[PDB]
């Protein structure tokens, strides 16, 4: 069989680890609701590789527009949920 | 392809048929098998489509394989024998590879595999050339073999071949498959009694071709190669699916019809050499079969099934070019039990 | 049999186990059917060669000619495979299903 | 359009009686239906029922049960006068039969 | 001999027969153009067969007698209510396109067979490869769902590649308001409620979709409303092209003997319309569909093929 | 009052790859209507050379 | 025995070859003089059959069969041209042929005189049944019935096609008259058991035996009327009159093989006796008396004395008119309120007041009351049981106290009490319906007067 | 009537027609003349005539 019904759960955890690999992010600091630029003190480049971190991790291509507001780990939940339409 | 092209590999096929048919000479019969292959593996590409390309290269490796083991057999009977005649094969090894050789010729089990893929490959006029001439070169060999044969490996094949093509046949949507589960249980079925009677098995054969020939022209005549697209036909063509209907009771073997005959003339033939276990087996694995036909009854003569809107653009057409022999092949396939006894007739 | 009867009979064993444990290339597999065409006529040879029946020494030349057909043939679908997929790999062959 | 597909909506039966008073439930043609009532009555109550009655009434004794009684009343005359038994234990005569060797 | 194998086996051969006026000519544009009126002169002129537009009742016009049959029969759509409710829930919008597409492959299947076997050109008004501007300007206007859309482009898809499409393709430019003014004084009541958005939708589909990749395969030749009228120029504009784009040079006398043997026989043509695909606008139930067959088959000259009608004057039928 | 015949969810059960589906059988899908496979446009990658300076 | 089969025969172009409005009138008319035919094999002898060819004879067994086979194709006749009013004439066309080839393949399979023409005309009879009941029945479970039926006798007749080839191969002929005369015992051997085996289980699906008898509540009620009428009125008794057939080459076995089907016999006369006393369906009611009263016809056959033939015989023919007249009375009030619930149809007898007394004398018949001819065939195949085991008498008295039970319940149920008040569209009976039910009744009845034409060989 | 004049029509292919009605008529021909010598040669080699 095919892929298994990923949750928001697993999305959630693959993206706080994705975040937590990132050498310019202390891991314990971080929360699922912290801005990337102001609570991370993260410039707009910093943004872009993170965002490219997420498209090597869940393989799907996030545009340079949708990318410019995912600025805290909840709103990347909500893209990929969205995106590979997952509610529970 | 051309139209002289394809005449030219059509006779190549069959002269390579005849060749094997007529040869007393072992290598000749191995070069008829050649002939065979090289001018069959064009005709199932004559429509490009990738799937035919795939069933063809599939084909191919199965029989140039199977031809490899059987010159292995010719060489090794030559060698404890200097005979190259067709006989009773004085080695026991190379009566075995033989007998493997022609099981993977024919696609009976555990060689049958090939089969329902190569078939759905390709296209109908393809798979009709494929589950009826293909099998008339491998059948003769074995019929002049069979004294040297070994009962205990062609039996557990037959019954393999049965069993197989019935449990197969469940599961498929796709007409192709369907035929070719068919094939394969007829296929244990003529090679069960070849042992024992060669008439049997020649008579088997015979009847098994006119059913499959109706067949697979009905389902030539209502261009369906699915399930689905078969259920269309009621509303275009009803006298196409009755006959289709009554073809396919015919091919589970119910009596009065023709199909009955062949299983009928085995099991008796199998009850004077004192085998009982063996056809009620077969008898009682040959309903799986009739389940399957029954089910694609049900699903195109026997209930009407939705349709669509533009079938009425197509009441108002023709089927233009016409199947000569499809009427006597019915007819042969249905209403000839009465004239069993002309078997006679076949030895 | 010598021991020469039993080299040549092992050699078309591993070619035709050869044969039948696919790895990934397609040609691998037409090595192994060519390796099993030499080793029947190399087997033949022999049989004939030393029986002296001299009527049979024109069969293995046979042999060889159809040996050709049936490798220009597989070569052939190797070209079509391989312009569908740009390989020849085997895995790709799996459209139908059993 | 939540329906899945086109189709007729299900027609109501229709009563034989609304245009043939008198309908007797054959056919909806008057005429027709009526013929088909009485050849009906008549191949099935007067011929095959009333004749075919009649005709098994009076087959002929081919079971032969007065020629039984007829020879069973000689045979018992005969017996009586003799003063030989009414009925024999053995129907097969013991000279005609070749019993085994001896009992043991 | 009808044609077939044995007669190509012997002889005859369709290359012989072009002589460079074959040119397959679509004169397309929008609803209430010209484009008519242009593709009858430019078949006068030329010496081409003129084809009208393939209608409800195109096949009823190639078949039996060509009287049209009754819309139950034949058809099972109204453009009219169309025009009335669009967004009618009994599905009338994409029956209505999907039988039209099939008397469009229909009327292309016929013209190409009068082609491949006379060498004489044809001249059509629309066809298969314009179709679908008026699904797209049914989709965008809310008229048809995204699985009408999905079933049309799996017909087209396993129908429209097994032809070869015009050489010369004339595209009629009229402006959305000049077309609805036109309309306005036509005077039919029905044709009076095309919304301004739905024309722009279908010139949107013309002009971004269709004649692009047109473009790419031949030449195409775009005119305005008052040039269009002027058909001498358009006559001789098309003698002075120069067709070396598309394939119909690269056609051999076996792929013509293909498409020559699929041009005939209209079951073969019409294969893939009716596939087993159960979407609610098109799918009929089985008392429908019974009962609808069995009216057709009472039809005065249907219930036999044609030459075994006693009762449209066959004569000699037990000798046929 | 009207005998029962066939519709769009019980034609459905057919319209399957295979007649009973199984959790992995559930991915094979159906052939297509023609029996032609959407053209695998593999990437045949040109060989690129130097020609020069030496 | 050309004479009969001959004419049926010609009811196949004769009904492809008429009117479209005259098709039900000349095959009712022609059936029926077919019927009148049939009536002089009734003559039999005392002592052999009646030899009319080497293929063909008749014995007084099949006599009454042949006959209640003839009769019954004019009332499946009378009783189908109703539902079958707004129906093609092309299809109208092919269910009768499908009748007419069905009476054609049970004629010759009740006269054959070789077992293997027996088995493949018996075989036969499975295609226009089929047939029937899954091209003309109403629902959507017509199609499961199908294959219950189809493969319930197909794997029960398999072993049989398979012993009797066998036997061939040893005695030289399948001739009845040989097999009889140079009869030899079977031996108690494991051989003979499965011999003696594959030799009955083909008819015990078929009459049904209780455990492999689930086949025929689906498809008799799934089916059509003439479907039903004639599932029950002979289908079944093709085991009855196998069975019979068969007999003579199993003896001595047949004392010890016969107590496990003795036994689910006798205790699933009680079974299916009492399932009709809590069934919903009417037709399913009707369906399970018919397993009842059969489990009788399989005890007196298996134990084998001249008093059980008889009245299995009688049984079997009394059985075939009641159960279809019953299957007819059902299906009159089915199209009236379209629904086979027993209950939702009540106090029709103030409605239909001579439709009631079919319905009184039809219960009354098939609770077998004397002098019926059901009640000859139950109490010979008693007085049998009685001298077999007096404990029988246990048993066999509490099947018929069951038996009244379920069939007045089934008359109270329908035809008195109240009549329910929505339904408002029940129609005065028809002369169609009223002289269908007189046309089974009467003959019943008449038979009471002669009841040696029915208790056939041994009598 | 038609729209295509549908080429075989009331005027049957009276060619074809003969050819079959020939074949039909020569083939009954020849086997009752097969028959007859059929006969006559199992007469005489049993001695009957
Ligand atoms: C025990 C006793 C009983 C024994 C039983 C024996 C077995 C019984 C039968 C077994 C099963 C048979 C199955 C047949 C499958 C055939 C497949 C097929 O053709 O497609 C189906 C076809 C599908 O049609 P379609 O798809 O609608 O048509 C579209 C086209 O395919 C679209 O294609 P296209 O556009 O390309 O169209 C071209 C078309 C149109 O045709 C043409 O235009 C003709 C052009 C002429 C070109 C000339 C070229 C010449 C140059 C080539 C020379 C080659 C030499 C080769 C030899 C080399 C030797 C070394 O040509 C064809 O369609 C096919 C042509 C067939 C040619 C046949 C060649 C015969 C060769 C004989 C070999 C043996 C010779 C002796 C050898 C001795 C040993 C060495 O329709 C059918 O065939 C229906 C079934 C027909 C079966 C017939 C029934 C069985 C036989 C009954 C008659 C009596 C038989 C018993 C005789 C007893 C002895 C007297
Ligand atoms: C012992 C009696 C003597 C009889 C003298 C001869 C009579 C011959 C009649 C033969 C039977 C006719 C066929 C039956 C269908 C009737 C057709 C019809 O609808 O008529 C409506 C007609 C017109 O009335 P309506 O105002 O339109 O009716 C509106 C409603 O339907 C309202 O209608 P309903 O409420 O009036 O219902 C009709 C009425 C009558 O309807 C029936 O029940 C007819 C069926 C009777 C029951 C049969 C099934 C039970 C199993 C036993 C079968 C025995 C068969 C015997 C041989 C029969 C040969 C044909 O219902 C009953 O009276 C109760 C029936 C239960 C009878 C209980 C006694 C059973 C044992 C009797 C002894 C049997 C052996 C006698 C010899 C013993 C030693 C000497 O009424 C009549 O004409 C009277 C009906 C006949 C009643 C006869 C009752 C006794 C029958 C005994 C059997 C025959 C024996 C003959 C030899 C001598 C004894
Ligand atoms: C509506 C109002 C109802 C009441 C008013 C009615 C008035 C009274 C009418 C009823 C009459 C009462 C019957 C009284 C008995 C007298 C009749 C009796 O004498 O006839 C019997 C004769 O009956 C016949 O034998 C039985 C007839 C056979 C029935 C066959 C039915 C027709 C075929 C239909 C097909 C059905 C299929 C059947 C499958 C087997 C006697 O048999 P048997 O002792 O010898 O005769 C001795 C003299 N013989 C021998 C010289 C003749
Ligand atoms: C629900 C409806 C289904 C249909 C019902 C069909 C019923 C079939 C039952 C067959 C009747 C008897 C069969 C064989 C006769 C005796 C069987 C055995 O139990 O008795 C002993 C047999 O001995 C041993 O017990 C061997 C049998 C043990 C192995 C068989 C397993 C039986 C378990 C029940 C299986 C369920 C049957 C139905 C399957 C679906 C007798 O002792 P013995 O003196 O030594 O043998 C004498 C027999 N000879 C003469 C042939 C030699
Ligand atoms: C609707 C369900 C009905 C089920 C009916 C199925 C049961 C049928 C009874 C068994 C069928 C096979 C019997 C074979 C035919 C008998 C012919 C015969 O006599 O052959 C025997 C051989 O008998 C057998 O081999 C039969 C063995 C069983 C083989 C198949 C097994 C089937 C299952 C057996 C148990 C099931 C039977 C009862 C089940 C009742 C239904 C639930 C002896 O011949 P010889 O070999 O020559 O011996 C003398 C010289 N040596
Ligand atoms: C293998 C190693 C070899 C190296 C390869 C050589 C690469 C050469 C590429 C040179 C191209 C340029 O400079 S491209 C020109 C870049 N300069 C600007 O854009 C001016 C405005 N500055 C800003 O926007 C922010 O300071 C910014 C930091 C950009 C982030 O922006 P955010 O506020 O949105 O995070
Ligand atoms: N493929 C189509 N789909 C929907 N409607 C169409 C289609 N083709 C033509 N029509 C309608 O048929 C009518 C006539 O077509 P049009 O080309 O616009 O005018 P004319 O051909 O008479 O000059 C118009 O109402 C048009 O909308």
């Amino acid at each position: 069989s095919d892929a298994p019904p990923l949750t928001l759960e697993a999305i959630k955890d693959r993206v706080l680890y994705v975040l937590k690999l990132y050498d310019k992010i202390d891991p314990e600091k971080l929360s699922v609701n912290s801005h990337f630029m102001k609570d991370l003190g993260l410039d707009s480049l910093d943004q872009v590789e993170i965002i490219m971190a997420m498209e090597d991790e869940f393989g799907f291509e996030i545009p340079d527009i949708d990318a410019e507001k995912l600025m805290c780990p909840q709103e990347i939940v909500d893209y990929i949920a969205d995106k590979k339409d997952v509610y529970e | 392809m051309n139209p002289i092209i394809y005449t030219t590999l059509i006779m190549t096929v069959m002269s390579g048929t005849m060749l094997v048919m007529i040869s007393s000479h072992w290598l000749l019969i191995w070069i008829g098998f050649e002939m065979n292959l090289l001018a069959m593996i064009p005709v199932l590409m004559k429509n490009f489509n990738p799937r035919a390309t795939e069933a063809a290269t599939k084909y191919f490796l199965t029989q140039a394989t199977a031809s490899m083991m059987l010159m292995m057999a010719i060489i090794i009977n030559l060698l404890y024998s200097g005979q190259w005649t067709i006989t009773k094969m004085f080695n026991p090894v190379a009566m075995t590879m033989m007998t493997m050789a022609l099981a993977m010729k024919l696609g009976l089990s555990p060689f049958h595999f090939w089969v329902p893929e190569v078939t759905q490959g390709i296209s109908l006029q393809a798979g009709l050339l494929l589950l009826t001439w293909q099998k008339l070169a491998p059948l003769s060999v074995l019929c002049q073999i069979s004294q040297s044969i070994n009962p205990n490996l062609m039996l557990t094949m037959a019954m393999l071949s049965i069993l197989i093509g019935g449990w197969g046949g469940l599961n498929q949507t796709q007409l192709r498959k369907i035929m070719a589960y068919s094939s394969i249980a007829h296929m244990g079925w003529m090679t069960a009694v070849l042992p024992y009677n060669t008439t049997m098995t020649i008579l088997n054969l015979l009847i098994y071709i006119t059913m499959t020939l109706a067949m697979f022209m009905l389902l030539i005549h209502s261009s369906a190669t699915t399930t689905l697209s078969l259920s269309h036909t009621w509303n275009k063509m009803p006298v196409i699916t009755s006959l289709m209907m009554v073809t396919l009771l015919s091919m589970g073997g119910l009596p009065p019809l023709s199909g009955f005959m062949p299983k009928w003339m085995i099991i008796q033939e199998m009850t004077k050499n004192e085998s009982i276990i063996m056809p009620t087996l077969m008898a009682m694995t040959a309903l799986l079969n009739l389940y399957f036909y029954m089910r694609l009854a049900y699903s195109s003569s026997l209930t009407m099934f939705p349709s669509t809107n533009n079938m009425k653009m197509k009441w108002q057409f023709e089927h233009t070019k016409q199947m000569k022999l499809l009427p006597t092949m019915i007819v042969l396939s249905t209403l000839v039990l009465p004239m069993t006894p002309a078997l006679s007739s076949l030895n | 049999m010598p021991l020469v009867y039993m080299n040549i009979i092992m050699a078309f064993a591993i070619a035709l186990a050869g044969l039948l444990m696919y790895r990934s290339h397609l040609m691998s597999s037409l090595l192994c059917l060519e390796g099993m065409m030499l080793s029947l006529f190399i087997m033949s040879t022999l049989i004939i060669l030393n029986t002296h029946f001299t009527l049979a020494n024109m069969m293995p030349i046979i042999l060889l000619v159809f040996a050709a057909c049936e490798a220009a043939l597989g070569l052939s679908l190797l070209v079509m495979v391989s312009n569908t997929y740009g390989t020849d790999y085997v895995q790709n062959l799996n459209l139908l299903q059993c | 359009p939540t329906i899945r597909l086109q189709e007729d909506p299900d027609p109501e039966d229709e009563n034989l009686y609304e245009k043939n008073p008198d309908s007797h439930g054959y056919d909806k043609d008057p005429i027709v239906d009526l013929w088909n009532m009485r050849v009906v009555f008549f191949f099935g109550f007067s011929i095959v029922l009333v004749l075919g009655s009649t005709f098994v009434a009076y087959l002929p004794d081919y079971r032969m049960q007065e020629w039984a009684r007829r020879e069973a009343e000689r045979l018992v005359k005969y017996r009586e006068a003799n003063g030989l038994p009414l009925m024999e234990s053995n129907c097969f005569d013991p000279n005609k039969i070749q019993l085994p060797e001896d009992e043991d | 001999l009808q044609y077939g194998p044995l007669a190509f086996v012997l002889g005859e051969r369709t290359t012989r027969k072009l002589t460079e006026t074959s040119k397959v000519i679509t004169v397309d544009g929008n609803i209430c153009s010209g484009k008519g009126r242009l593709a009858r002169e430019i078949a006068e002129k030329l010496g081409l067969r003129h084809f009208p537009e393939a209608g409800i009742h195109y096949a009823d016009s190639t078949t039996g007698d060509g009287k049209p049959l009754d819309v139950q029969l034949s058809g099972n759509c109204s453009l009219e209510k169309f025009y009335d409710d669009p967004k009618s829930n009994d599905g009338n919008s994409y029956r209505l396109q999907s039988w039209l597409y099939a008397s469009r492959l229909l009327q292309y299947a016929d013209a190409l067979e009068h082609l491949l076997s006379t060498g004489q050109g044809v001249v059509l008004e629309r066809s298969i490869y314009s179709d679908f501007v008026f699904l797209e300007a049914m989709y965008r206007q809310g008229f048809i769902r995204k699985q009408c859309v999905e079933h049309y482009n799996e017909v087209k898809k396993v129908t429209a590649c097994e032809y070869l499409p015009p050489h010369v393709v004339v595209y009629v430019d009229v402006p959305v308001p000049e077309i609805q003014s036109r309309i306005q004084k036509k005077g039919n009541p029905h044709e009076m409620k095309i919304t301004a958005a739905y024309l722009q939708d279908i010139e949107n589909a013309y002009k971004k979709t269709f004649l692009p990749e047109m473009s790419e395969k031949c030449e195409v030749l775009q005119y305005s409303a008052r040039e269009a009228e002027d058909a001498e120029k358009v006559v001789e504009d098309i003698e002075y092209l120069k067709c070396d784009k598309g394939p119909w040079p690269d056609q051999d006398d076996r792929t013509f003997h293909r498409l020559r043997m699929l041009v005939q026989n209209k079951l073969e043509v019409l294969n893939y319309t009716t596939i087993p695909v159960y979407l609610p606008e098109i799918t009929i139930g089985a008392h429908q569909s019974d009962r609808v067959f069995q009216k057709f088959t009472e039809l005065p000259g249907r219930k036999y093929s044609p030459g075994y009608n006693e009762d449209v004057g066959d004569k000699w039928i037990w000798l046929k | 009052a009207r005998q029962w015949q066939p519709d769009v969810e019980w034609a459905e059960q057919f319209g399957g790859a295979v007649m009973y589906p199984t959790k992995e059988t559930a991915h094979w899908k159906p052939p297509p209507w023609n029996d032609v496979d959407p053209p695998k446009d593999t990437l045949v990658s040109n060989l690129t050379l130097n020609f020069g300076p030496q | 025995m050309l004479k009969i089969i001959i004419p049926t025969t010609m009811l196949l172009p004769m009904t492809w070859m008429s009117k479209h409005n005259m098709i039900w009138i000349n095959a009712t008319v022609h059936s029926l003089l077919i019927s009148l035919i049939s009536l002089s094999l009734l003559n039999q002898l005392g002592e052999n059959s009646l030899n009319f060819s080497l293929t063909f004879f008749s014995d007084s067994l099949s006599a009454p069969l042949l006959v209640l086979t003839t009769w019954l194709l004019p009332l499946m006749l009378m009783a189908s041209q109703s539902h079958l009013s707004k129906e093609t004439t092309t299809r109208k066309k092919l269910y009768i042929t499908m009748l007419i080839l069905l009476q054609l393949f049970l004629i010759m399979t009740f006269t054959a005189t070789e077992l293997i023409l027996f088995y493949i005309l018996f075989e036969a009879t499975l295609v226009p049944t089929l047939i029937i009941i899954t091209r003309w029945g109403n629902q959507t479970e017509r199609l499961n019935a199908g294959l219950y039926f189809l493969f319930y006798t197909l794997a029960g007749s398999l072993p049989l096609l398979v012993a009797l080839v066998y036997i061939q191969n040893t005695t030289g002929s399948l001739n009845f008259l040989i097999i009889h005369y140079w009869s030899h015992p079977l031996s108690n051997s494991w051989s003979n058991i499965f011999m003696w085996l594959a030799c009955i289980m083909a008819f015990m699906v078929k009459m049904p035996l209780y455990g492999l008898h689930l086949w025929l509540p689906k498809a008799h009620v799934e089916a059509p009327i003439a479907g039903s009428m004639v599932l029950a009125a002979v289908l079944l008794k093709l085991g009855g009159y196998g069975m019979m057939r068969i007999t003579t080459i199993l003896n001595p076995l047949t004392n010890y093989m016969a107590y496990p089907f003795l036994m689910l016999s006798m205790w699933g006369m009680i079974m299916t006796s009492s399932i009709c006393l809590r069934q919903t369906d009417l037709k399913s009611l009707i369906a399970y008396s018919s397993v009842s009263h059969m489990a009788l016809v399989i005890v007196a056959i298996m134990i084998q004395t001249p008093w059980s033939f008889m009245g299995a015989t009688a049984l079997m023919i009394a059985h075939g008119l009641t159960s279809s007249m019953l299957f007819c009375l059902a299906n009159t009030n089915y199209e009236r309120v379209h629904s086979r619930t027993m209950i939702l149809a009540r106090g029709l007898q103030t409605l239909l007041p001579l439709m009631a007394t079919w319905w009184l004398v039809a219960s009354l018949t098939n609770l077998a009351l004397p002098p019926s001819i059901n009640l000859i065939g139950e109490l010979f195949i008693i007085t049998a049981s009685f001298s077999w085991s007096n404990i029988t008498i246990i048993l066999m008295g509490m099947n018929m106290m069951i038996t009244a039970l379920y069939s007045l319940y089934m008359l109270i149920t329908t035809q008195r009490g109240k009549y329910t008040h929505h339904i408002n569209n029940i129609k005065p009976s028809f002369t169609r319906e009223n002289a269908l039910m007189a046309l089974h009744i009467l003959p019943l009845l008449l038979l009471t007067l002669n009841p040696k034409m029915i208790l056939g060989p041994l009598y | 009537k038609f729209y295509i004049r549908e080429p075989p029509h009331g005027s049957p292919d009276w060619l074809k027609v003969g050819l079959t009605l020939g074949t039909s008529v020569f083939l009954w021909i020849y086997l009752i003349k097969q028959h007859k010598e059929d006969v006559l040669e199992y007469k005489r080699r049993n001695g009957l005539e």
